RNA sequence: GAUAAGGAUUGGCUCUAAGGGUCGGGUAGUGAGGGCCUUGGUCACGGCCUUGGCUUGCUACAAUUAACGAUCAACUUAGA
RNA sequence: CUGAAUGUGGAGACGUCGGCGCGAGCCCUGGGAGGAGUUAUCUUUUCUUCUUAACAGCUUAUCACCCCGGAAUUGGUUUA
């Protein structure tokens, strides 16, 4: 996991050149051009990471800030787990261990949950100091929390479905689905991206280049 | 071919099945040739240049290397404008990559050019506007004569064709000629420009780089051997050889350790030079010529261990040791027996 | 005389109802390298021919060894 | 063992498949990107939105004998 | 990796001589590790041991044969 700044000018910079031009030791010409050939698109500034946290052993599918702390990293990765990460020291904290590979990860820190994603097309509920919501038919790739309700939260998959859940539930109370005449339900038909915007609703994206929206108000 | 009878056995060598032969016959061109001393050569061919009348001339030269360090120090001397026209000079043998010889081919063939050649130019291609023919040299090969002085004459066309010769044997290469029913008439032409300089300016230009000296001579040694693979061994004889002419025609100042020149004939130069202070003048090479000049010991021990090593692996060598030790024994005896 | 590679097949043999001993022969000897080695060979015989097993190797051997039936009466050289 | 020799100053013919890989060429004008500057409003030395002045792109003349140079990687005495 | 009557084929099973190639035993011989003899003088000296059966597993072939191809500028080739 990187943390980065989003003021540029309080990070470390690298230089491209200075790995084969300082020392230039036994730097073939093939190299040179080669790494000469990846700064053709002008000379843009480049910075070097805060910190690199440094624990998961699979890939990690993602990570989000606590909604309060602002120092708690809590991520997911594919070597079924999820870790909590103190951004002060730079260092994992705890460790929870899951059945599954986790694809997504969304918070509920007004009634303190963790709601996981994983490939087992279930999403595990946790507590970050028990329910699994079950119906997708796939995997689960994007999880959103609704801005106005504080039950509600919503869930894509990589079957073509969105799904709202209440977590004091466990089925789904609306499964949205893609609406278009030319596309297919497993052929193309995804949902890798879902946002709960508070002003217009319900944002899908996938497979389909069509960008959806629904209701999603009462 | 043009000269398809000289061929005469081996075209069945090709696998001809049911063959007929055809024989096509019909003063075009002159043949000319000119008899002087080696080392005034390649002054003799500046005062052709310079002086006859022509839109293309083709000079044609032994070896590539020689080519190249001619065409270098034609150049030089064009630099310091000794000879004045308006003449583009090219170079083309056959050592080159092909590109590099399609685009000088392509421009000399597209105003008033020189072309200094090897035998690649000499038969089939056909350059249209070639007025001058000179052949520095005779050809290895006689068969391949008529086609170098070939290259004019294309509807009888004004075209001079000239040969140089070595004053030592040129009176066996015109009744050859002859007999092969080809008539040279000899031309006597004066050699302008030469007091006494050339030879030195030659020698003073090669002794800026050790380049041009090193291409000097590997120009010469190479020349001796294209002589020494020469058909009609009576005509070009190694014996008669004019070796010290045609080292001071290549601006040499030493003689390079050649069977030839021990058995058959150094410096040229009255006060000699020192190769240690002879400098490449190239900045990669320099810092090796110095290595090796500071591992000359070592790579003499080398050869002395290579020497002796092939001492002791040649025919029955302990035996001609032991013949050595009597012999030495026996002279060494009579040295002191015959003097007391 | 046969030789067999496989453990597992002299340990199977070993574990025949009609099975009266093994033997157990150490070898000092030297490999291509010039370094000198303990060689075992574990030898029993089945119905009509004698098995031996050869190990260059002082721990699989020990293992062979320490993997015998207890039952099992072992000659030592 | 080819290639004219094998104590010496080794460099050795013409044409004809390949001879380890890779990289590299000027002078001028204008667009781009970085760097040092600087000027206003804005939020408790640091951001946010704005103002004027080493890499590469496009055009115009020389060079096209780069037939040059640079770098990486390989290699040792066949004589009894 | 079934095979009756019936009909065939192979091994058993076959003259003598010549040279060439290959293997084994014997002979010759170098180093080293032991033992014995001679030694007025010389002699790294003289003698002797340094072995691997039937059987079993892996691997190993001249000849012969098969496939492509189509040869005089006649090639290949044996001690013959």
């Amino acid at each position: 996991i990187g943390f980065w700044s989003t003021i540029y000018k309080e990070m470390t910079v690298v230089d491209p050149l200075e790995d084969i031009n300082n020392p230039n030791n036994k730097i073939s010409t093939a190299a040179r051009k080669r790494r000469k050939l990846t700064m053709k698109d002008g000379t843009i500034r480049r910075r070097a990471p805060l910190s690199l946290l440094e624990s998961h052993t699979a890939p990690v599918e993602q990570v989000i800030f606590d909604s309060t702390d602002n120092t708690v990293g809590y991520s997911v990765s594919q070597d079924h787990t999820i870790k909590t990460w103190d951004l002060v020291t730079a260092r994992c904290i705890d460790t929870r261990t899951t059945s599954y590979s986790l694809l997504s990860i969304a918070q509920l820190s007004t009634l303190n949950l963790l709601a996981c994603g994983s490939s087992a097309r279930h999403i595990t509920l946790h507590d970050p100091r028990q329910q699994q919501l079950i119906g997708h038919k796939n995997f689960v790739s994007s999880l959103d929390t609704c801005p106005e309700n504080e039950y509600i939260l919503c869930s894509g998959s990589h079957d073509g479905t969105v799904k709202v859940w209440d977590v004091r539930s466990t089925s789904p109370m609306y499964t949205i689905t893609r609406e278009d005449k030319s596309v297919q339900k497993g052929v193309n038909d995804k949902v890798f991206a879902v946002k709960w915007a508070e002003k217009v609703g319900i944002i899908s994206a996938g497979q389909d280049k069509k960008i959806q929206i629904n209701k999603a108000d009462n | 071919s043009a000269t398809m009878r000289s061929a005469g056995s081996d075209i069945f060598k090709t696998g001809l099945r049911n063959p007929v032969r055809i024989t096509v016959n019909s003063s075009s061109l002159k043949l000319n040739y000119c008899v002087v001393n080696p080392a005034e050569k390649l002054q003799l061919l500046v005062s052709i240049l310079n002086n006859y009348k022509f839109k293309k001339c083709i000079v044609y030269f032994p070896t590539c290397v020689s080519v190249s360090y001619f065409y270098s120090f034609i150049q030089y001397l064009g630099k310091r404008n000794i000879l004045v026209n308006e003449v583009e000079i090219f170079s083309l043998h056959g050592k080159l990559q092909t590109s590099a010889r399609t685009k000088t081919l392509t421009a000399f063939t597209d105003s008033n050019s020189v072309l200094f050649t090897t035998d690649v130019a000499a038969r089939g291609i056909d350059i249209p506007d070639v007025d001058l023919v000179i052949q520095l040299d005779p050809p290895t090969n006689t068969d391949m004569f008529m086609h170098r002085c070939g290259r004019t004459g294309r509807a009888n066309r004004v075209g001079k064709a000239i040969t140089f010769l070595n004053e030592g044997r040129e009176e066996d290469f015109i009744p050859f000629m002859q007999v092969k029913n080809v008539e040279l008439e000899e031309l006597d032409l004066e050699v302008k420009g030469i007091t006494a300089n050339f030879y030195e300016d030659f020698r003073n230009w090669i002794l800026e780089d050790r380049d041009r000296f090193d291409k000097g001579v590997k120009a010469y040694v190479a020349f001796i051997k294209y002589y020494s693979n020469h058909s009609a061994t009576s005509i070009f004889r190694l014996q008669s050889l004019d070796y010290v002419g045609i080292a001071k025609l290549y601006g040499l100042f030493r003689l390079p350790r050649m069977p030839e020149i021990t058995k058959y004939l150094n410096w040229l130069v009255d006060p000699p030079v020192n190769m240690d202070e002879y400098k490449y003048k190239d900045k990669k090479r320099e810092k090796e010529r110095q290595e090796t000049l500071k591992n000359i010991s070592l790579i003499n021990d080398k050869k002395k261990l290579k020497s002796e090593l092939k001492k002791k692996n040649l025919a029955w060598s302990d035996k001609t040791l032991t013949k050595e030790r009597k012999l030495e024994r026996k002279e060494k005896m009579s040295l002191k027996r015959k003097a007391i | 005389a046969r030789e067999i590679t496989d453990i597992k097949q002299f340990l199977e043999l070993t574990r025949r109802a009609d099975v009266k001993t093994a033997t157990v022969k150490i070898n000092k000897k030297l490999n291509k390298a010039g370094k000198p080695f303990r060689q075992t060979k574990f030898k029993v015989r089945g119905s009509s021919s004698l098995y031996t097993l050869v190990i260059n190797d002082a721990g699989k051997a020990k293992k062979l060894i320490q993997s015998l039936p207890p039952t099992l009466k072992v000659n030592r050289l």
